[PDB]
């Protein structure tokens, strides 16, 4: 115990951990050594001789929690919870949004999510201090009531208080940093940062350079949207091949001015210009955007019970306690027992009493504290039902609800799952004429994928005509003329007069067929292999 | 961080009672007495303040807070 | 890679105190991906001579 | 946002009307009225106010959807007593009670300029 | 109608921050709805327009602007007098539908400077501003009545901004809500048995339970009806709680009268006749 | 437009409409900052 | 049908043919008729021994 | 001269390793950013075990 | 490589024909909406702003259609484009006089997508015919899809963050085609296993159990309140179930109101209560527990899922047969609305109280474990004496490992059975388990009493630590903990060692799941590529793509599997 006092002496003077290593009261141990050692679980119980089945112990664990990793260390009493849920939490914890360092201002990463009002866990594991988690929390301990309500919280979701959202519930900033470089494009050809006018340049399709400055860059603090040109630059190409007068003010000034993707809206956060090892002049600009909780956005409990916001209601509509306390969240009861997440209740029960105590409880799974009854007995002492269950009044009729409610505080996660970034749709737009397929995706405003199995279902559906609409009309429509003499697709077709099938001397017996254009290409591809496939109704 | 006015659970103001609490802590090493003095008779309000944390001072620790 | 099929992933008991059992991705890389224990350490190599 | 502004919850468009009146096409001396930009909060006292009336054969209400701001009320009274009078009677009675509640509140608060003890 | 409640009223306790009272002879639906009125329904003035002229502080304008919302403006000047900016047909805003605010601070001092509501001034005619040593030329301040610390400034940081306070109500946004949690209680003995309360000893007694105080674990009456609602209004500071109640009571009546007028209009606009 | 960003490390506006190679007086560093926008900007308190 | 380059209509010789990258459409405002064709948009394709 | 070797953050040769938090904030560095991963072309890079 | 380009490896076949992109489609995250009719789907306004339909002008609606053109792109109830008979299309956003623009019958107008329109909705991944269904749109705020709970059931969707895909047909044939086939109401019964696919679940299922309680009583005021919730109602108030001392209605009376008035489903209460028969026959005191409804009126019986659906003898299947999909869908939407509203006011929760049992039994349970612990030692010592008798056809070790396993199972079962007894019927957990929701007795054992033995492939935890599992154990240890037995409860917590064994098994479930997830996609592909060659013919004979006969008739009867039902022939009666 005196050595502990030495460890205490170290806070001021010195007594290194290495000296503790030098003390040889503890040693560092590999698995090969473990095979031979007689390891002890705990100093206390194992030293007892009264029931000493063995006393040949050689070494003992510092604490069983040392097995745990960074993620597992966060959730209290994991053993009262189903084991995979913790792995799901370990993954989902990684998925949560939050702060990450101190100097966010100097930082200009492509993507970031930071919470306005983070909170250290009301119930904490002591090691999280070493994890500096209380320094950098990634959620808040919200007070939740467990009730099905209207079923809008069914299956991995929750109903939340909109009026709480008004107070600043889980609201967050989103920062995206844009970077852009200027550089050569040949011996003479190069990009040129500027603010070109619509007549002094081409390749501008339709977008205007109003936001720009003469430098070609937008000013900091400017309101932005998913269409306008964010960085202005243009590259003349031939310098001499244009010659003689097809002059125009656009000349050969081809546009290469950077614009924002057709989705984001917001304000310009920051603009920074410098140069690199490549030597080329380049600029970096940070764009600020605000993330607010919305219906359907993904959220999660500290106990691996994730859920989306099923809906949001005003505080008045919400059912309320004797005080009129509306919970921050309304979780479906049934989601817990199927997953068997009792620990989730312990955060609430420990949190409730800690809040009343006005003092933090430790979240170490292994204790002698007797958290069950003693806390419950203590919960009764603050003047509450010893089990935590409490009656609440109706949000609409005001009447007391038939069942009693278990309500209390809980550490919650805002997950990296912007639903508005997940949505995608199109009815018509840019295609891929090379195959006549829709564009690659949302960042190019493309169409949505059609899979082999939707086809397989569609055959099983028997609705051939809908597939036909989908395969042909909703993706690849084409018209072809064939010679009556031969199923070979051969025409010159004056698309205002003649048609003809050269090699067959066809002058009138032309016929029209409807097939996919991509399919016609495949067929032309067969002909390039010297194959002459042909086709008729006869 | 930067103590939000009004307890999310109720609406109880605390736009200056953080530093006062910090004052209360320096004056009295009894959180209960501190928490009580602030008038936060409700534990929802207590959780608000108890679980609050203010890193800004570390942010302030930087010198390059000029441009 | 080398040595495949009829080998899989589950867990080894000696991993106790060496790796957190819960700390793994829920993807196909589950168990295939491991994570350092809270107080585990790695040998740097020395000369016994 | 892909969601309407907050005032839209209560504010009506220039083409909207607060309430719509329809007769029932199913049973005699009955009608179904639709109220726009309103909730059960109003609905419940009025149902109760009508329920308090013994001349009422039927009275009931619902939003078409909680997200939606609209309610519909079905009411049936005795064939000699129109459902319109019942709604009119219920509101006038209720408003009158509220005024006295306010006045007694005024009397109750006024009744301690200093202290009750 | 032949019969209605007498809405018995009794006021128990009142302060500038809270009011406790007991209402009797009334419907539960009326009690909850008026309760819902206390929060959402009450009209208030709050900031809706903010321009930030300069900010060399660490926080970003939108953080402060959200905070400017979070500021608890007192409403003790009949804020209802101002017309709504939408209806005031004025170019976006005017003093008849807006108040103006301006804040300018610069930290030339080497030590960290603190910014407060006081740095923000009502440029519009002095309708009662933020509650920061303006109401309290009273030897009864909390500790300073510096109510809100806007931000802190280390040497070299500056903040220039403008604000417009505008008319609104709690239903619009919580910042316009002049009330915190609202206390409410009826029938503590659970004679109505709205819920089981298995083993009533597991349920501590409510302060109102204390009245009929009882050791019979919960007396019962099947014929009972909700009565003697116990109230305790908790104002957020924006207005004196009882005065909030009157404005709430006035508003709900007005809300109903307009529907009656519309109800007359429904029968006017209709082909129906009544007399 | 008098604006032009400001150097990062000397923390000083260069301030001109020039195609100069992002240089900076006294402070040789290339890190540039651009002034706040000179525009009307409304903010809500929501 | 050689008169393309960017301006023609059946009712009038087109004066302007704006390219709406957003919808990927070609519009001729002064009358009202998609000249048809969005070739895959150059504004979509503006991110792109011896 | 033989080369320029990319160095791990918080290395012995990462001279910031001796500086205080206050020094690091003076450098606009995060005191709770121990590093241990390279920065390559301005991008952060970590070796997987 | 020219062959390669074709070959399929991202070629013309696999990389183009087998999978491509399409238009008139949307995908988002899913959100719940029990208030939605089974045909409804909630749809984001932005999507609705994005989605359009090109309608051909008819003189009956041309004036309205012109208003959409006049309303234009500047609002949702307007139109973006018009496509003329000759083929010309017009952008109304840049048109100089959108309102003044001429139009006639036979022209097509691209108007915005509107509500009441029928769309086709799909899961991804797609596994069966109900995985793609026609749906009715509902235009709503926020970019979320809202759906009826029971539509989740065939979809197996989870609001944890699943996306699913929707497609909007642009042809009237297909609109009919989707309406006559792809629509969900026809999808109710599966031909794969002649059973219904719909299923009311969780909160709804639990409140229904709660609602069938004998102690359920209603007030006249609330009956009117309940009546308005009805999606349909006769307009005629029912007679009170009680008149004196005071007028009252029963929940069974009111549930029976929900029920269509000339159809019945009999007996399958399918709940634990009563007595695996024999007992309830004692004496036909035959009510409450067992389910019985007559003339659309429920006589007695707490409800279950086997009653509620996705099983034989279900009310859902017979309603589909008699009332048809259309009446059954409206009944189903209606019941969910009502039960939801009752649940909302009735309420339901869960707490540590639900984990509370009797101390003495809890004391007896541990002591039951102690005897079992003692029972294991008796088995260990005899084997160590080699006086233990090996089981015939097995080794002594196989006997020993088997013998310890029966004990660890008997004790856990005994202590579990004590916990089943120890819980009140008042409990939400027992309520949740009984209702047929996501729970069971084994859960109670695990949460309250004991998780039980952990195993590897069914075998006790192997001696990976040199004839040991851990250095905390002695060498040659054979204790159940030394081999993964989790004696504690989720309430009791777990030892460091037990948690690890618990973590290990969680991997086994998870790894198997990931592997199973990839393989099913592949096996199916092998399956589909084979079975795609066959279809039914008009001569009833089953034939292939080259018209050859597979069967004389499909299933040797030519009848629909959905019209098949489980029946007892009973002609195999014992005595002649
Ligand atoms: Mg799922
Ligand atoms: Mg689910
Ligand atoms: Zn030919
Ligand atoms: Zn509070
Ligand atoms: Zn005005
Ligand atoms: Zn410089
Ligand atoms: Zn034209």
């Amino acid at each position: 115990k005196r050595h502990i006092d030495q460890l205490k002496e170290r806070e001021y003077n010195n007594y290194s951990w290495q000296d503790l290593v030098a003390s040889g009261v503890v040693e560092y141990i590999d698995t090969l050594e473990e095979e031979t050692v007689m390891l002890a679980m705990t100093p206390d119980d194992l030293q007892e001789k009264e029931v000493a089945y063995c006393s040949t112990y050689t070494h003992c664990e510092i604490h069983p929690s040392m097995i745990l990793g960074v993620c597992a260390s966060i959730i209290p009493f994991p053993d009262h919870n189903q084991s995979p849920r913790n792995t799901y939490q370990s993954a989902m914890g990684k998925q949560a949004m939050g702060v990450y360092i101190t100097n966010f201002h100097v930082r200009m990463d492509t993507l970031a999510h930071v919470l306005y009002y983070p909170q250290k866990p009301l119930v904490t594991t002591r090691s999280m201090e070493y994890l500096r988690f209380r320094e950098l929390p990634a959620g808040i301990n919200s007070i939740v009531a467990i009730a099905s309500y209207t079923g809008y919280n069914q299956e991995d979701s929750v109903i939340m208080n909109r009026s709480a959202v008004d107070r600043g519930f889980f609201r967050s900033v989103f920062y995206r940093s844009y970077k852009e470089q200027e550089s050569k494009k040949g011996f003479d050809q190069e990009e040129v940062f500027e603010k070109p006018t619509r007549e002094t340049c081409q390749g501008m399709r339709h977008a205007i350079y109003d936001k720009l400055d003469d430098d070609g860059l937008i000013a900091p603090g400017v309101r932005v949207s998913g269409d306008d040109v964010i960085i202005g630059k243009t590259v003349t190409l031939p310098e001499n091949e244009d010659e003689l007068e097809s002059t125009n003010r656009r000349y050969t000034k081809r546009d290469c001015s950077t614009f924002l993707r057709t989705s984001e809206t917001g304000i310009v956060d920051q603009v920074m210009v410098t140069l690199n090892q490549e030597g080329y002049k380049f600029c970096k600009i940070r764009v600020r955007s605000v993330r607010i909780p919305q219906i359907g956005d993904k959220f999660a409990s500290r106990h691996g019970q994730k859920g989306t916001c099923g809906i949001q209601y005003r505080q008045e509509d919400m059912p309320f306690t004797c005080e009129g306390i509306t919970p921050d969240i309304i979780i479906n009861p049934h989601a817990i027992p199927s997953r068997m997440t009792i620990g989730h209740l312990i955060e609430c029960l420990q949190g409730k009493v800690s809040a009343n105590k006005g003092e933090i409880g430790d979240a170490t799974p292994f204790n002698d504290a007797v958290n069950v009854q003693k806390i419950s007995n203590l919960l009764s002492d603050y003047g509450y039902h010893l089990r935590g269950n409490e009656v609440l009044y109706n949000g609409f009729t005001g009447r007391k609800i038939t069942s009693q409610i278990f309500i209390g505080p809980t550490y919650y996660q805002r997950l990296k799952h912007m639903v508005d970034d997940k949505i995608h749709s199109r009815a018509r737009g840019p295609i891929q004429i090379l195959n006549r397929q829709p564009m690659e995706g949302r960042s190019r405003d493309g169409g949505l994928r059609f899979g082999e199995m939707e086809r397989d279902c569609q055959i099983a559906h028997g609705a051939a005509q809908f597939l036909r609409e989908r395969l042909f009309e909703a993706s690849d429509p084409y018209q072809v003329h064939v010679c009556n003499l031969c199923g070979i697709m051969a025409i010159a077709n004056t698309r205002t007069h003649t048609y003809e099938c050269r090699g067959c001397r066809n002058k009138t017996q032309i016929s029209l067929v409807r097939m996919p254009y991509a399919c016609k290409l495949l067929f032309q591809e067969l002909m390039s292999m010297s194959i002459a496939p042909r086709m008729m109704s006869v | 961080m930067i103590i939000p006015v009004r307890c999310f659970t109720c609406g109880k103001i605390v736009g200056n009672k953080w530093e006062a609490y910090l004052g209360l802590l320096q004056a009295e090493y009894t959180e209960g007495d501190a928490l009580d003095a602030l008038g936060l008779k409700r534990y929802c309000c207590r959780r608000m303040l108890l679980a609050h944390v203010d890193l800004i001072e570390k942010l302030l620790n930087y010198a390059p807070l000029e441009k | 890679r080398d040595g495949k099929l009829a080998k899989p992933r589950q867990l080894h008991n000696t991993l106790w105190g060496m790796v957190c059992p819960a700390e793994t991705p829920e993807g196909h890389a589950v168990g295939l991906v491991k994570n350092l224990a809270l107080m585990a350490y790695i040998s740097v190599g020395s000369q016994p001579s | 946002m892909n969601a309407p502004p907050a005032f839209e919850s209560f504010l009506l468009f220039e083409g909207e009307k607060k309430i719509t009146i329809n007769k029932d096409t199913k049973v005699p001396n009955a009608c179904l009225f639709t109220i726009n930009k309103e909730d059960h909060t109003l609905g419940n006292i009025i149902k109760s106010q009508l329920l308090k009336d013994p001349q009422v054969l039927f009275a009931g209400y619902k939003v078409p959807h909680p997200l939606e701001h609209k309610i519909i009320i079905r009411v049936q009274t005795t064939p000699d007593y129109s459902p319109q009078e019942a709604f009119t009677n219920a509101i006038t009675d209720l408003i009158s009670e509220l005024s006295l509640l306010e006045e007694r509140f005024r009397v109750a608060i006024k009744d301690k300029q200093e202290g009750i003890e | 109608m032949p019969y209605a409640n007498q809405p018995t009223v009794r006021i128990t306790e009142l302060t500038d921050e809270n009011v406790k009272f007991i209402i009797e002879n009334t419907d539960l639906a009326v009690a909850n709805s008026i309760r819902r009125v206390f929060i959402a329904e009450v009209p208030i003035i709050a900031i809706d327009w903010v321009q930030i002229d300069a900010n060399s502080s660490v926080l970003h304008d939108e953080f402060i602007a959200h905070r400017l919302g979070l500021i608890p403006l007192i409403s003790d000047d009949i804020v209802d007098k101002l017309q709504y900016s939408r209806d005031c047909t004025c170019e976006e805003f005017c003093p008849e539908c807006s108040v103006e605010f301006t804040l300018d601070v610069r930290c030339n001092e080497d030590q960290t400077r603190h910014v407060t509501s006081r740095d923000l001034i009502s440029n519009s005619p002095r309708v009662i501003p933020v509650t920061s040593r303006n109401r309290d030329n009273d030897p009864n301040d909390y500790v300073e009545q510096d109510d809100i610390l806007i931000v802190k400034l280390r040497k070299g940081q500056e903040l220039r901004l403008r604000a417009y306070a505008k008319k609104g109500f709690g239903k619009e946004h919580a910042k316009w809500n002049p009330t915190a949690g609202v206390a409410f209680e009826y029938d503590p003995d659970n004679a109505l048995r709205h819920t089981v309360y298995p083993k009533p000893e597991e349920w501590p007694k409510s302060e109102y339970s204390e009245l009929d105080e009882d050791e019979s674990q919960a007396p019962y009456d099947p014929n009972g009806k909700p009565e003697r609602f116990y109230y305790n209004v908790e104002s957020c500071g924006s207005l004196r709680p009882e005065t909030i109640v009157l404005s709430a009571l006035s508003g709900l009546k007005k809300k109903l009268s307009d529907l009656q007028t519309q109800l007359s209009h429904e029968i006017q606009s209709d082909v129906l006749t009544i007399n | 437009q008098p604006m032009i960003y400001i150097c990062g490390e000397c923390h000083t506006e260069n301030e001109i409409k020039s195609r100069d190679p992002i240089r900076c007086r006294e402070c040789g560093y290339r890190i540039m900052y651009k002034k706040r926008t000179k525009r009307l900007v409304v903010f809500d308190a929501r | 049908l050689d008169a393309l380059p960017r301006v023609t209509c059946p009712n009038h010789p087109d004066a302007i043919l704006v390219e709406d990258y957003r919808a990927g459409d070609m519009i001729c405002p002064e009358c009202g008729l998609v000249v048809g064709d969005r070739v895959i948009d150059v504004g979509s394709e503006w991110r792109t021994r011896t | 001269f033989i080369g320029k070797i990319p160095i791990m953050l918080r290395s012995t040769y990462c001279l910031l390793n001796g500086l205080t938090d206050r020094d690091l904030c003076e450098l606009n560095e995060c005191p709770l950013d121990p590093g241990g991963y390279f920065i390559i072309n301005g991008s952060e890079k970590v070796l997987i075990a | 490589s020219l062959k390669q380009r074709l070959k399929g490896k991202e070629g013309r076949v696999r990389g183009n024909l087998m999978g491509k992109r399409v238009d008139f489609s949307a995908r988002t995250v899913i959100t719940p909406d029990p208030n939605l009719s089974i045909d409804q789907v909630g749809v984001p306004r932005s999507i609705a702003a994005n989605m359009t339909f090109a309608e051909i002008v008819t003189p009956f609606n041309i004036d309205r259609l012109q208003e959409l053109v006049r309303r234009g792109n500047s609002q949702y109830p307007g139109a973006k484009y018009i496509i003329r008979d000759n083929g010309d299309r017009i952008d109304l956003r840049f048109h100089p006089k959108p309102s003044d623009l001429h139009l006639q019958t036979g022209y097509k107008v691209e108007r915005h997508m509107c509500d009441g329109d029928i769309v086709i909705f799909n899961r991804q991944p797609t596994l069966h015919k109900m995985s793609m269904m026609g749906h009715r749109v509902r235009i709503l705020p926020w970019s979320t899809f809202r759906l009826n709970l029971s539509v989740t059931t065939p979809y197996n969707a989870d609001f944890d963050g699943d996306e699913m895909n929707l497609h909007l047909p642009q042809s009237l044939e297909t609109r009919a085609e989707i309406q006559e086939l792809a629509m969900v109401p026809r999808m109710i019964v599966t031909p794969q296993s002649n059973r219904p696919v719909m299923g009311i679940v969780q909160d709804t299922l639990t409140a229904v159990r709660k609602f069938t309680k004998r102690d359920v009583f209603l007030e006249r005021g609330e009956v009117m309140n309940l009546l308005m919730f009805l999606s349909t109602w006769d307009g005629k108030v029912p007679q009170p179930a009680i008149l004196k001392p005071r007028p009252l209605w029963t929940g069974k009376q009111i549930f029976s109101l929900i029920i269509p008035g000339h159809i019945n489903c009999i007996r399958t209460h399918s709940t634990h209560p009563d007595d695996e028969d024999s007992g309830p026959y004692k004496h036909i005191s035959p009510g409450d527990t067992k389910v019985v409804v007559e003339n659309g009126e429920l006589i007695m019986g707490i409800l279950c899922k086997k009653s509620l659906g996705t099983s034989a003898g279900s009310l859902v299947h017979i309603s589909y047969l008699e009332m048809g999909h259309d009446i059954t869908r409206l009944f189903y939407s209606n019941i969910q609305t009502v039960i939801n509203n009752w649940l909302l006011i009735e309420g339901h929760t869960i707490g540590i109280g639900d984990s509370i049992a009797d101390s003495k039994t809890y004391q007896d349970i541990q002591n039951t474990i102690k005897k079992a612990k003692q029972d294991v030692i008796e088995v260990i010592e005899k084997a160590h004496n080699n006086e233990l008798e090996p089981t015939p056809g097995n080794t002594l070790r196989q006997t020993f490992e088997n013998q310890v396993n029966r004990i660890l199972n008997d004790a856990r079962d005994k202590t579990g059975s004590s916990a089943q007894k120890s819980l009140s019927e008042y409990n939400n957990f027992k309520s949740m388990v009984v209702s047929g929701a996501k729970g069971s007795k084994i859960n109670i054992s695990q949460v309250i009493a004991v998780v039980g033995q952990q195993n590897v492939e069914g075998k006790r935890i192997p001696f990976g630590f040199k004839h040991r599992t851990l250095p905390h154990f002695i060498k040659d240890d054979y204790g159940p903990e030394s081999r993964g037995f989790v004696e504690n409860s989720y309430l009791a917590g777990l030892t460091p060692t037990e948690f690890f064994f618990h973590a290990m098994g969680g991997r086994e479930g998870l790894i198997d799941t990931a592997v199973k997830t990839a393989e099913t996609g592949y096996i199916q592909r092998r399956l589909i590529k084979s079975m795609e060659s066959v279809m039914v013919k008009y001569d009833a004979t089953v034939r292939n793509s080259i018209n050859q006969v597979v069967q004389l008739r499909y299933g040797e009867d030519g009848l629909a599997g959905e019209s098949v039902e489980f029946q007892n022939l009973a002609t195999l009666k014992p005595s002649n």
